[PDB]
């Protein structure tokens, strides 16, 4: 009928409250436009970057290898000093990787379960009733993750303290 | 050799009467005949009045001299819709 | 005939269940936009208008902490040429942006006519569930914004003439 998240607004067709993490909350309609199952995948992937990415700048600025360029406070600075050679490899891996995934599969060969690559060394969720919840948890933490790396990254380009040196000193009585 | 599309709310505009229906105003459809004649003096004095003030156009013009300049072309507008409205008993 | 100007006739398009009907549109503009729309532009602009003049009071009255090194002398509009230069009025800008995004969208619903015009369901504290007290809440909530429109216009003006701010004006 209405949307929950946004009470004024109409209800969106597409969501039907089916999918797992749904609040509503597509005023834009973009559903209607572009196929549900792509669009989450979207939404996972782009979340589980965002959670290793956030995770990943208060790591790089708490621990360093023994070595230099690796030694960098600040995630943006960090990546210029670090050699192009490593660069390269992380980004032919995933690319390998994204092909590894897919079975060599496009937008409309990939659409299987939505978000469903099926990566379980350690199966968490035994249980089909405590399934769903670590679903719910991913795309809440996933999502918190997007705005959150977001906000670190350029606070960094602002600051260039790196995140937990940014955040503790906050610029004090100045303007 | 298809059917050739049209915005929602295209209607019949063809007129072979004195003055064309009222919906070739559009939005002014129901403004009456006296309102757009006193409407087309009042653009026509004002905008006559803006332009004739920054004739010798300068490097500061005043904006709003500019902007009420542009009544004059309007007012012929107002007056046609004025002939119209009259014609149509409005 | 008019009930606000008797000599006129009555507005056409204006009908009595809408809220603040005072049959007042001499100059027809009613006909000439959708009714929908200028009942959703009045009440935001009647909102905006409302929250202006409280501010304006307001900065008078007092000011946030550490604000009085950044705005030196300046009120009312002269205070916004010095945030705008520091980041005050832009992140005020953004903010307001993106509120209004949604907003355009449900413009469209109003005009459309599915949705009730200036009605976004933001009723946080239960005041209007009477469904008798919700129309005089209305009521005044037009009669309010009006006069804060007029307010609002009112003060600034007298700022222009003479840089006082709307209390320290009535002071002297
Ligand atoms: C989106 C995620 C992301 C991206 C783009 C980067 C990118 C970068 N990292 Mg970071 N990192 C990440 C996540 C990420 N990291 C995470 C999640 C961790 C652990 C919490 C780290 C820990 C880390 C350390 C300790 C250091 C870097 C450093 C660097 C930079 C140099 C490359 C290098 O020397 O790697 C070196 C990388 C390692 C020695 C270990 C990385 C192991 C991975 C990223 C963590 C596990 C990820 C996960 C299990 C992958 C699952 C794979 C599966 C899909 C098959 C490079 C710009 C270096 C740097 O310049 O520091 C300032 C450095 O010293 N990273
Ligand atoms: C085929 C497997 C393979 C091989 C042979 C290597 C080999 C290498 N990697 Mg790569 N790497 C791999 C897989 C592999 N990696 C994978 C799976 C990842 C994670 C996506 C990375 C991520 C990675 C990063 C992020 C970096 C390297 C770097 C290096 C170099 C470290 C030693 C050096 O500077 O040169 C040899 C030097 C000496 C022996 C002198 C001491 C070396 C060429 C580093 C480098 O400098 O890139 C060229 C670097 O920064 N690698
Ligand atoms: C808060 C973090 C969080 C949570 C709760 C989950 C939860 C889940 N993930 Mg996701 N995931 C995350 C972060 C998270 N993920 C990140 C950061 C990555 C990047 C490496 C991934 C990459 C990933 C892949 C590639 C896949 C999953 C899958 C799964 C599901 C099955 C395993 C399970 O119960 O894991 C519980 C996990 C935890 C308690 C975290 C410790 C489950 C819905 C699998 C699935 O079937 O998805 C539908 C699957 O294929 N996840
Ligand atoms: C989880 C989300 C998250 C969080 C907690 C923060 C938190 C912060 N950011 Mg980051 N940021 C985020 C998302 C986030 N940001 C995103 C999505 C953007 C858009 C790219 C930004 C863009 C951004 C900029 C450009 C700056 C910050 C700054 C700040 C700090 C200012 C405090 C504040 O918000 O006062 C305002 C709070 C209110 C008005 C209350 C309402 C604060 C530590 C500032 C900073 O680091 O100081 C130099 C700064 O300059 N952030
Ligand atoms: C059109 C409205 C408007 C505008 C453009 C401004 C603009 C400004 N004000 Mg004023 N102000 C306003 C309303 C307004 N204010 C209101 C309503 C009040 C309270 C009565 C104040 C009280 C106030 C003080 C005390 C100070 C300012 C100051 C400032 C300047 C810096 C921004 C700042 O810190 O404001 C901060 C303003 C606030 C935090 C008050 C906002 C409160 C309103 C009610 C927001 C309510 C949002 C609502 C709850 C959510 C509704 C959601 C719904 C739409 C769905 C800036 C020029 C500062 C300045 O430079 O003074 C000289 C300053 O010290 N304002
Ligand atoms: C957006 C408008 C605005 C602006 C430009 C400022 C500007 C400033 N504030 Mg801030 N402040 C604001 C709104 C604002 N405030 C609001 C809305 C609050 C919450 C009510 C505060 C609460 C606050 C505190 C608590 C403090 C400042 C302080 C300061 C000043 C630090 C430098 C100094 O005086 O030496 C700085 C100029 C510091 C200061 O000197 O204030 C006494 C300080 O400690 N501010
Ligand atoms: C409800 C809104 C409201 C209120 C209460 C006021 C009240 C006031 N204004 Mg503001 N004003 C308003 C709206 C308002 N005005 C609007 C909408 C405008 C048009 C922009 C103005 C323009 C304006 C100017 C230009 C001036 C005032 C002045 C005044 C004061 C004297 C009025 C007077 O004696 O003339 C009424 C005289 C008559 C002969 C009427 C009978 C008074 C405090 C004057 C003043 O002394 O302020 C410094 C002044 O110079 N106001
Ligand atoms: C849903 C909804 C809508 C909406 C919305 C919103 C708010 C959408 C917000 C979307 C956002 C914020 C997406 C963020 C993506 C960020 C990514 C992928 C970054 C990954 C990290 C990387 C690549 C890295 C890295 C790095 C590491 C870690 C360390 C460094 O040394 C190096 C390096 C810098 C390279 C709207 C309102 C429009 C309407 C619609 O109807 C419904
Ligand atoms: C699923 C599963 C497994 C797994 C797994 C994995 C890889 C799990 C990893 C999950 C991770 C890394 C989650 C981290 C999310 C980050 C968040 C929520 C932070 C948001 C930032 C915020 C709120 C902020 C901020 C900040 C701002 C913006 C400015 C800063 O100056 C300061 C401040 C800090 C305040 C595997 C694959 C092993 C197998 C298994 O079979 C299934
Ligand atoms: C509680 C909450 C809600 C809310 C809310 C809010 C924020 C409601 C706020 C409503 C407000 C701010 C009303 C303020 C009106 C101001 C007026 C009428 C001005 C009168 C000034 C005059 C006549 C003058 C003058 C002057 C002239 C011109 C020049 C000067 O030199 C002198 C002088 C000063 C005399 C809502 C409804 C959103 C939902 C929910 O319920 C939760
Ligand atoms: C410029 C600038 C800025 C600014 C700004 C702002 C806030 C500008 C706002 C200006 C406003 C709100 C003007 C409103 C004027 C209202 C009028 C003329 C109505 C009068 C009533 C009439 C004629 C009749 C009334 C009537 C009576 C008497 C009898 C008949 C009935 C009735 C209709 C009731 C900033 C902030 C960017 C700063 C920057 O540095 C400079």
């Amino acid at each position: 009928d209405m949307s929950a998240s946004v009470p004024f607004l109409p209800r969106p067709a597409a969501l039907d409250g089916s999918m797992v993490g749904d609040v509503g909350f597509d005023p834009l309609g973009f559903t209607t436009k572009y196929d549900i199952k792509w669009l989450r995948e979207s939404e996972l992937k782009h979340g589980r970057v965002c959670m290793l990415a956030s995770l990943g700048c208060i790591v790089q600025e708490i621990v360093h290898l023994p070595f230099e360029a690796t030694s960098n406070p600040v995630a943006s600075e960090a990546f210029f000093q670090v050699p192009a050679g490593g660069l390269w490899q992380i980004f032919a891996g995933i690319g390998i990787v994204e092909h590894f995934s897919n079975n060599f599969k496009m937008s409309g060969s990939t659409m299987r379960a939505p978000g469903n690559l099926g990566f379980d060394p350690l199966n968490f969720g035994k249980n089909p009733s405590a399934r769903a919840r670590y679903e719910l948890a991913e795309i809440k933490n996933g999502r918190l993750a997007m705005l959150g790396f977001g906000g670190m990254i350029h606070g960094c380009f602002i600051t260039g303290k790196g995140p937990i040196g940014a955040l503790t000193s906050m610029d004090w009585h100045q303007s | 050799f298809s059917p050739v599309p049209s915005p929602e709310g295209t209607k019949e505009t063809y007129w072979e009467t004195k003055a064309p229906s009222s919906d070739v105003l559009g939005i002014g459809a129901g403004v009456s005949s006296g309102n757009f004649a006193a409407a087309s003096v009042f653009a026509a004095l004002v905008g006559g009045y803006c332009t004739g003030q920054v004739i010798p156009l300068t490097v500061e013009p005043n904006p709003l001299f500019l902007a009420g300049s542009f009544l004059l072309p309007y007012s012929w507008a107002l007056h046609v819709a004025a002939w119209i409205q009259k014609n149509n008993g409005k | 005939m008019s009930e606000s100007v008797p000599f006129l006739k009555k507005p056409e398009a204006l009908d009595s269940s809408m809220a603040g009907y005072a049959g007042f549109d001499p100059l027809g503009l009613s006909s000439i936009a959708d009714i929908k729309f200028l009942q959703e532009s009045e009440i935001k602009h009647c909102r905006i208008a409302m929250l202006a003049a409280a501010g304006s009071i307001a900065q008078d009255i007092f000011t946030f902490p550490g604000v009085s090194k950044v705005v030196g002398t300046a009120k009312m509009t002269g205070v916004h040429d010095v945030l705008v230069k520091q980041g005050a009025m832009g992140q005020i800008l953004l903010w307001t942006s993106f509120l209004e995004v949604f907003g355009t969208i449900a413009l469209l619903e109003t005009l459309d006519g599915k949705r009730a015009p200036g009605d976004f369901k933001f009723d946080p504290l239960g005041f209007s569930k009477n469904a008798e007290t919700a129309k005089r809440y209305q009521l005044s909530e037009i009669k309010n914004g009006r006069l804060a429109m007029l307010a609002t216009g009112g003060m600034v003006h007298g700022y222009f003439i003479t840089g006082k701010g709307p209390l320290e004006l009535l002071t002297n």
